């Protein structure tokens, strides 16, 4: 119908940005519009937002200066845009220190008309942001390196008990540490990596080894055992990691002797520096000034809480209690409960004020959902969710992801918050913010009947006459199923004076294909038609995937807005085959309302996934047909010709009048006694009648002139005293290839045809 | 890449009150297969004066163009303007244009000439004057007047051999009484000039060469 | 007006103990004769006393919450085996795993937990995977059992699981999975709700799932990270287009979940997973013999106006449950005793009186042969 | 009525940008597009360079001049621009503006007047006119040639008359043609040789451009 498909703009293939979702934007006090896309993160491409012009028959882009810069692997972009500004929300990564789960929400930037910073958001630490009673308006870890002394001066019950101490300890570090991993040596005479940090990573081996080490005697170089971990353990090579901290537990006798190395020198060594020093007396036989200082001189600077001289099992109380870690309750383990931490504050959003905006909160205690309503200048928000009054009905409303899409109504005056959630029991439905008073909750108002259909995940009000209403809500399960995932659509009717909805129609796409995914994409695009009720599109990304050559698949269809509401079948089709070779799901993503052409008509896109495309809206003509005839009637017995003159108008006002038709011919028909057997008159020249090619001057006014004869052979004349009726037919030859211009389109809703009536004269008194 | 155009022949030879026709050929077709209109223009350019829009679409006139002109040239890939009765004033230059795809592109053009007799040319030569020679500079011209047809070749000869450097020549032009003209210089400097006896230009024409000589 | 029905001829026949001495069908010749508003009837025979081929591809969720319910995996797999093994020569038997995608909501993506899923580290752990083909079907026992007692329970984030990406997969890569042309069933296990398709866009994912084989040559399903899970539409169509039966054994906390999703897949059974795992293996044993038998009376194009239905039994008090074009092939058989045919003609109008037919059997080089005759006239 | 009107004649150094203007006037110019095209002397024919629109600021350029030319155009003045760049001496030529036709299709249906552009590194110098004399053999005849010769001036035109422009019959000033970088032009004129030498013949030659008048008497 309107949309011109025969000369598409095209962002370059391949090279930057890959297109995610795009949208048509306008300054309303400039009257510039820009086509903003979003792309992931990629080594060309930092950011996620561009602005792209119409600059040498291409779609160049350009990044936006003050959004957020995603770091890492594509976690989310979300881009939302109203008269107030552009709204634009990344996911992003965080963790806490000695946290053993991950946060993930959103943070935000508002922009003005005209794309400038005016706000900033981080949805972290939630909680001092929340506002609870603001009113809703509706109109690495840690190594530990063991140094095990079997280097004589010890009996076998003093090893046995040293084993014992360093498997409990080994055991304990490891339940009430996680990433806390394990070394040792034993370093009677020879040094003897008896396990390293590798090794570390199945306990049950490690716990085993230490277990099964047999002493091996001789003399105490216990400075030689501290250069060989160091030389050994703490080095990347066999598995250690720069950024985990250090420790060591010596489990020396204080018998050195035969040392090769200096004690001193080693202790204080650079390389030493940075790693603590625990040391543990074993025997009776350290009780000597000298063996005492050396002791004193191997653990850290504060001697007390280091140093020790039995083997206490409570002794390492300062890492089992300085290294304890918290974990969220995660998929059949306890733990912390999930309140905001996944949160996804950002996951859809809406613009509603100057500075309040709308978030879905898709991943909120346990992906029950919500969303927060954001005031960006007092920088307080208010979060939004179902209601539970016992502990089944919280287990039962989880998992629904509320706050997936997120949308806004206008009502005569007054406004309402609706929310989807797919998930919903298992078939999908959409919420209402029904403020009761102080407390406002999101109850559902529509359901989904088919599991896994996804109802809800897509939400468009449509107002047709752009009163400031809205007149419908249309509301996508992009996964029904019937013999494959054909989508389905459902258009419902807000009622005037309640505000409740009635199901109108369900849309489906084109019969013969499976896997369309009807609904996975929808957009209110403005007036395209010319015709000042609001137009709607819907997209079906997956329209011919694989099946036969399969360069180009996707689909939009374009329906029309009327007095009573949305059309029952689409004016239009769009195939990615028919619009340029290799487009791949042509139609996840629409947008519309803006000139970007230049004429003064609202022009749409579509996205595909890597590419946009932009098409042009042609102008609809609306023509008005009279005739003249002469004589005004039918003499009784009449055997003269008849003069005939025909002027068409163009009554629409779509177009400047000194431009014509453009390229587009009209080719008009002449049907003489239409409906008569036999026909009283006939034309004077067949070609004057049919297949009839001219020319549209400048102006609004075209006219001819013709004749008509009357009809051979013997009167006709039983139905003599019934009006004549001729008939007009007429239609536009418009050029082939790619055209300068948008040539235009006749009206697919007005009659390409009239029929004038020529009376003829009565017998009676009164002859009219 | 690129439409190519034919348009030839690259001059006519008329008389006034007769027939005309050009021929311009297009490399493709023209026809737009929806319209049926035929992709093609006319051009018409006066000495000193902006080109004209004559015929937009393959047979139709602009407001404003004398009946006379016709555009005729159906087919879709080869295209003939014909004017009735030559006149005074369509002596010019006419352009064929495709208007179909991109980049647009002409025919290079065909100029129109009024038809008379023959006239040999009035040939004098002339020596390098002497203030030339002051300033150590020295040029011969040979002029050449009021001859038809326009085309003529001239060789200049010192001391009877042929020289074919330092040559530069005038554009030939036509006049209001429907002659032409030309004119040839020799650039040499004052010490060349003086290493020669004699000096001579030659004009070949429809007929036996002309030349003349100095010393 | 009435019709008529007779046998034309006459075979001798033997029986063996096993299928290796089958006789094929019955006498070749037969005949029918029909008139409008009576139809007729006949008999046939099929001397074949055991079982046809059978591939089970088992495939268990081993999320953490599966710690508790993996002795019943085992049982039940066991019992699987053994209870086949009594009807069939041929069983064939494979096996799966699952756990969920490895993008942050869904599974935990600190290195520490992405190596140990498990809440501590005494406990034996296995890192995160979507899918995981383990054992190619095969037609030994032990080997089966060695592998499934062998594994170890992986962890995750959030309760749904990545099942269905498992369940795709197994029915695209057919030519490394080892499926016959023969008798499929797939065997699902779980104690959970699934993910579907729509799910990723949490996950940043927004790639859909492409009808195509992804495994590695070790097995496993690494690209799971760059498409979206399947829809239950997806699935449904794929096991379809596979010829693959799945039988869902779910634990009673998620019953009513997936006897909701079994409506959605036309010839697929649900049961529970509990000690007493004889209602699962009940299940099985239907879904073998509800699919039909090597044995089989496929008819040719039969005379405009008449019509052909089957009704097939094992034994003479045993039949099965099929109606119409269901029984068009034996079902239900079992050891020592031979499966028969009956098979009935309607008639409603009539075209030119002289046709003959021809009802093939699969497995040997012959087939009956049967004469019609059919009038619209009275006597 | 739809008109345009152009800066007019340009000279520039090589390696410079000249900015053309086209003003437009009579119609609405946000709507109707712009083309531009070049006629090389020389008989070089024409080629199409371009086109804006002025409504989106839009363009398409012809390959050959897609780095050369770059179309602009100003809603508020309702003047288009063409800027070319790093010219040379071969650029020289007139250029023109152009409006499509409303209906129907027709690249030029008008054009501007005319512009000229103009390479050269040369400075304004003044013609040198140097008298013909008629050889020795052309005295014995009825009619007698004259002549001077213009050589060595920059920038065009230099106007040629005879005796202050009473003589007016049998002129013939030929086109101008470039040596090195500086212009040159000759000029013949015939009277009776009943009239020469007996009576004056002179011929003024002015240059504006230098603001340089010069007579020369011929001689014999
Ligand atoms: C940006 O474009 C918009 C939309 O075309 C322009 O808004 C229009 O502004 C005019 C006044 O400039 C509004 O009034 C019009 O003015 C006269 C009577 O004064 C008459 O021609 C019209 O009947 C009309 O009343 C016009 O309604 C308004 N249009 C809309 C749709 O709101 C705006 O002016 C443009 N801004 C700039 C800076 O160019
Ligand atoms: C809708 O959102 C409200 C909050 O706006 C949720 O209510 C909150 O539910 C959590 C559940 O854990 C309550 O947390 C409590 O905290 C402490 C520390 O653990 C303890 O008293 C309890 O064990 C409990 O976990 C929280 O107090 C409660 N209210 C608020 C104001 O935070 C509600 O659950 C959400 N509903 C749904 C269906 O998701
Ligand atoms: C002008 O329109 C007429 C119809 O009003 C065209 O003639 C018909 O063309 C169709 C195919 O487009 C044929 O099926 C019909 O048989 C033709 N005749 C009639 C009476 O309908 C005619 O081709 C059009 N003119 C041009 C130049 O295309
Ligand atoms: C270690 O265990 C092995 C058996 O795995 C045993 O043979 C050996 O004696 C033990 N001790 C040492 C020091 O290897
Ligand atoms: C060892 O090094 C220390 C300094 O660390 C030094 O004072 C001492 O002399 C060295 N030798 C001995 C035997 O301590
Ligand atoms: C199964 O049947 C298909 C279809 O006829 C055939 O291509 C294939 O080779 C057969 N065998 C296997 C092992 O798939
Ligand atoms: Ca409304
Ligand atoms: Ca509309
Ligand atoms: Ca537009
Ligand atoms: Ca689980
Ligand atoms: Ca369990
Ligand atoms: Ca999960």
């Amino acid at each position: 119908f309107n949309v011109d498909v025969a000369r598409p703009w095209l962002t370059p293939k391949g090279g930057a940005p890959f297109v995610l979702s795009s949208l048509l934007h306008q300054d309303p006090s400039t009257n510039q519009t820009w086509l903003l896309v979003t792309s992931p993160r990629t080594k060309r491409t930092p950011g996620p937002l561009h602005r792209c012009s119409l600059v040498q028959d291409e779609i160049l882009c350009h990044p936006v200066e003050h959004v957020p810069i995603p770091k890492g692997r594509h976690r989310g972009v979300t881009v939302v845009r109203s008269h107030h500004g552009v709204l634009i929300c990344i996911q992003v990564l965080v963790r806490r220190p000695h946290s053993l789960s991950s946060e993930l929400t959103g943070t935000c930037s508002l922009l003005g008309p005209d794309l400038r910073p005016q706000a900033q958001a981080n949805f972290f630490d939630l909680e001092n942001l929340l506002d609870p009673d603001a009113r809703v308006d509706t109109g690495a870890g840690t190594e530990i390196a063991i140094i095990l002394d079997g280097s004589g001066s010890i009996d076998p019950p003093d090893f046995q008990r040293a084993k014992d101490f360093i498997s409990n300890m080994m055991r304990n570090f490891y339940e009430k540490c996680f990433e806390c991993n394990f070394a040792l040596v034993q370093y009677g005479g020879v040094i003897q990596t008896e396990f390293d940090l590798r090794d570390s990573q199945d306990v049950m081996a490690s716990l085993a080894r230490v277990q099964n080490i047999t002493q091996v005697g001789s003399v105490t170089k216990t400075a030689s055992a501290m250069q060989h971990v160091l030389d050994s353990i703490f080095t990347s090579s066999h598995g250690s990691r720069r950024k985990a901290s250090k420790v060591m537990v010596v489990l020396t006798d204080g018998g050195i002797f035969e040392d090769p190395l200096n004690l001193t020198t080693v202790i204080n060594s650079p390389k030493m520096q940075g790693v603590e020093r625990f040391a543990i007396g074993v025997g009776e036989e350290f009780k000597s000034a000298r063996t005492a200082r050396e002791l004193n001189l191997i653990a850290s600077d504060p001697d007390e809480t280091h140093a020790f001289k039995v083997t206490n099992y409570m002794a390492l109380d300062g890492l089992l209690s300085k290294l304890r870690y918290n974990i969220i309750s995660m998929e059949g383990t306890v733990g912390d409960a999930l309140h905001y931490q996944l949160a996804q504050i950002g996951f859809s959003a809406q613009i509603l004020d100057e500075r309040q905006v709308l978030l879905g909160a898709v991943g909120a205690f346990d992906w029950s959902g919500g969303a927060l309503l954001y005031d960006t200048r007092s920088r307080r928000g208010r979060f939004l969710n179902q209601t539970a009054a016992a502990a089944a009905d919280a287990e039962a409303a989880q998992y629904s992801y509320l706050g997936y899409a997120v949308a806004v109504l206008h009502k005569t005056c007054s406004l309402s918050y609706i929310a989807g959630a797919p998930r919903y029991k298992h078939h999908g439905a959409v919420f209402e913010l029904q403020k009761e008073g102080r407390e406002a909750s999101f109850l559902p108002v529509l359901e989904g009947e088919q599991m896994g259909s996804y109802f809800g995940s897509e939400l468009c009000p449509v107002d047709i006459d752009m009163d400031g209403s809205t007149d419908f809500l249309l509301v996508a399960a992009p996964f029904y199923h019937v013999h494959g995932e054909e989508g389905r659509v459902y258009v419902y009717r807000l009622s005037e004076q309640d505000g409740s909805f009635s199901l109108a129609r369900i849309l489906s796409g084109h019969p013969g294909f499976t896997n369309a995914r009807f609904g996975f994409a929808m957009a209110a695009m403005g007036d395209l038609s010319q015709d000042k009720l609001t137009d709607v599109a819907i997209g079906a990304p997956l329209e011919g995937f694989g099946a036969d050559d399969g360069a180009s698949f996707g689909s939009v269809y374009i329906y029309n807005g009327h007095w009573d509401g949305l059309s029952a079948s689409p004016s239009q089709r769009i195939r990615a085959s028919t619009v340029a070779p290799g487009l791949q799901y042509f139609g996840m993503s629409m947008a519309g309302g803006f000139d970007i052409s230049g004429d003064g008509l609202a022009d749409i896109t579509v996205g595909t996934l890597g590419q946009a495309v932009v098409f042009r809206s042609r102008p609809v003509v609306r023509l008005k047909v009279s005739m003249a005839f002469t004589p005004s009637a039918l003499p009784i017995g009449f055997n003269g010709v008849v003069n005939v003159r025909l002027c068409f108008e163009i009554s629409s006002v779509t177009t400047a009048s000194e431009s014509g038709l453009r390229e587009a011919l009209l080719n008009f028909t002449l049907d003489v006694d239409v409906g008569k057997q036999r026909r009283r008159l006939q034309c004077s020249d067949v070609r004057s009648c049919l297949g009839c090619l001219r020319e549209w001057s400048s102006g609004s006014q075209l006219c001819e002139d013709l004749l008509l004869m009357p009809t051979e052979g013997e009167l006709c004349e039983e139905d003599c005293f019934s009006n004549a009726s001729v008939k007009v037919s007429y239609q536009l030859q418009t050029p082939e290839g790619q055209t300068d211009h948008p040539q235009p389109i006749l009206d697919r809703y007005t009659e390409p045809f009239a029929i004038f009536q020529l009376p003829y004269e009565k017998a009676c008194k009164n002859k009219l | 890449a690129a439409i190519t155009f034919n348009l030839a022949p690259e001059s006519l030879v008329v008389t006034a009150g007769s027939k005309v026709t050009f021929s311009c050929k297009a490399s493709q077709d023209f026809l737009n297969s929806a319209t049926k209109r035929n992709y093609l223009t006319w051009y018409q350019q006066r000495d000193g004066k902006p080109p004209k829009l004559l015929i937009y679409w393959a047979s139709a006139r602009l407001s404003g163009v004398p009946a006379r002109f016709t555009g005729s040239g159906g087919g879709g890939t080869e295209f003939t303007l014909t004017i009735s009765s030559v006149k005074a004033a369509d002596i010019g230059t006419y352009y064929c244009r495709q208007l179909r795809s991109r980049p647009l592109t002409f025919g290079g053009g065909t100029k129109l000439t009024v038809k008379q007799p023959k006239s040999s040319p009035s040939v004098t030569l002339f020596p390098p004057s002497s203030e030339e020679l002051e300033t150590n500079k020295a040029t011969l011209v040979c002029t050449i007047t009021d001859f038809y047809p326009g085309v003529v070749t001239v060789d200049w000869k010192v001391d009877g051999t042929p020289v074919t450097q330092g040559m530069e020549t005038t554009q030939p032009s036509k006049q209001s009484n429907n002659k032409y003209m030309a004119s040839s210089y020799l650039t040499l400097t004052a010490r060349a000039w003086e290493r020669h006896s004699s000096y001579s230009c030659q004009v070949t024409h429809e007929g036996h060469t002309v030349e003349k000589s100095l010393s | 007006p009435r019709g008529q029905q007779e046998v034309l001829q006459d075979q001798p026949l033997s029986q063996g103990a096993r299928g290796e001495g089958a006789t094929q069908l019955a006498p070749q010749r037969v005949r029918v004769t029909l008139r409008p508003g009576e139809p007729q009837q006949l008999q046939v025979r099929f001397l074949r006393a055991e079982g046809y081929p059978v591939d089970l591809y088992y495939l268990m969720d081993l999320s953490y919450s599966m710690k508790d319910d993996l002795e019943r995996v085992r049982q039940l797999g066991h019992a699987l085996l053994v209870r086949l093994q009594e009807v069939t020569h041929s069983v064939r038997i494979g096996f799966g795993s699952f756990v969920d995608k490895t993008v942050l909501p869904f599974v935990s993506t600190v290195p520490s937990k992405l190596r140990h899923p498990c809440p501590t580290r005494l406990e034996r752990c296995q890192s995160p995977f979507s899918f995981h083909h383990v054992l190619s079907l095969t037609g030994d026992a032990q080997a089966f059992e060695r592998e499934v007692g062998r594994q170890s329970v992986s962890g995750n984030l959030d309760s749904p699981e990545g099942g269905f990406d498992a369940i795709l997969q197994a029915a695209l890569c057919q030519e490394q999975i080892g499926w016959r042309n023969v008798s499929r069933l797939l065997v699902f296990t779980s104690d959970d709700t699934f993910h579907t398709a729509g799910d990723g866009k949490l996950g940043g994912i927004f790639m859909p799932s492409d009808g195509h084989c992804h495994l590695d040559s070790n097995g496993l399903y690494s690209r799971s990270t760059e498409f979206d899970y399947p829809s239950v539409g997806q699935v449904a169509q794929a096991l379809s287009a596979a010829n693959i039966q799945p039988i869902f054994a779910v634990t009673s906390a998620a019953l009513p979940v997936y006897q909701e999703l079994s409506k959605l897949i036309p010839k697929s059974a649900v049961g529970e997973l509990s000690e007493d795992s004889s209602n699962v293996v009940q299940l099985i044993m239907d879904a073998y013999n509800s699919l039909s038998s090597t044995v089989t009376l496929e008819h040719s194009s039969l005379p405009p106006g008449v019509h052909i239905s089957y009704e097939s039994q094992c034994e003479g008090p045993e039949k099965r449950e099929g109606k119409a074009e269901d029984r068009g092939q034996c079902n239900h058989v079992r050891i020592n005793q031979t499966v028969t045919f009956w098979v009935s003609l309607q008639a409603t109008h009539c075209l030119p009186e002289p046709h003959l037919l021809r009802l093939r059997a699969l497995g040997f080089s012959e087939e009956l042969i049967v004469e019609l005759h059919t009038l619209c006239d009275c006597n | 009525m739809v008109q345009l009107q152009r800066a007019g004649p340009t000279i520039v150094k090589p390696g410079s940008a000249v900015k053309l203007s086209c003003k437009a006037t009579g119609f609405a110019y946000e709507d109707y597009y712009i083309f531009w095209v070049r006629q090389r002397e020389g008989g070089n024919g024409q080629k199409w360079i371009g086109r804006i629109h002025p409504g989106s600021g839009e363009t398409k350029y012809n390959d050959k001049f897609k780095g050369k030319a770059t179309l602009t155009a100003d809603t508020e003045a309702s003047s288009a621009y063409m800027r070319l760049t790093s010219l040379t001496s071969e650029d020289t030529a007139v250029w023109y503006c152009g409006w499509e036709r409303s209906v129907g299709r027709a690249t030029f249906a008008y054009w501007g007047q005319g512009t000229s552009v103009t390479v050269s590194s040369a400075k304004t110098t003044p013609p040198s006119v140097y008298p013909l004399a008629p050889g020795s053999a052309a005295q014995t005849n009825s009619m007698v040639t004259l002549g001077c010769l213009v050589k060595g001036y920059f920038p065009e035109p230099v106007t040629v008359t005879w005796n202050s422009g009473s003589l007016s019959s049998g002129v013939h000033t030929f086109p101008a043609v470039l040596q090195s970088d500086l212009y040159t032009l000759s000029s013949s004129v015939t009277v009776p040789s009943s009239t020469w030498p007996s009576e004056t013949v002179t011929c003024n030659v002015a240059h504006p451009a230098s603001s340089t008048k010069v007579d020369k008497k011929i001689v014999p």
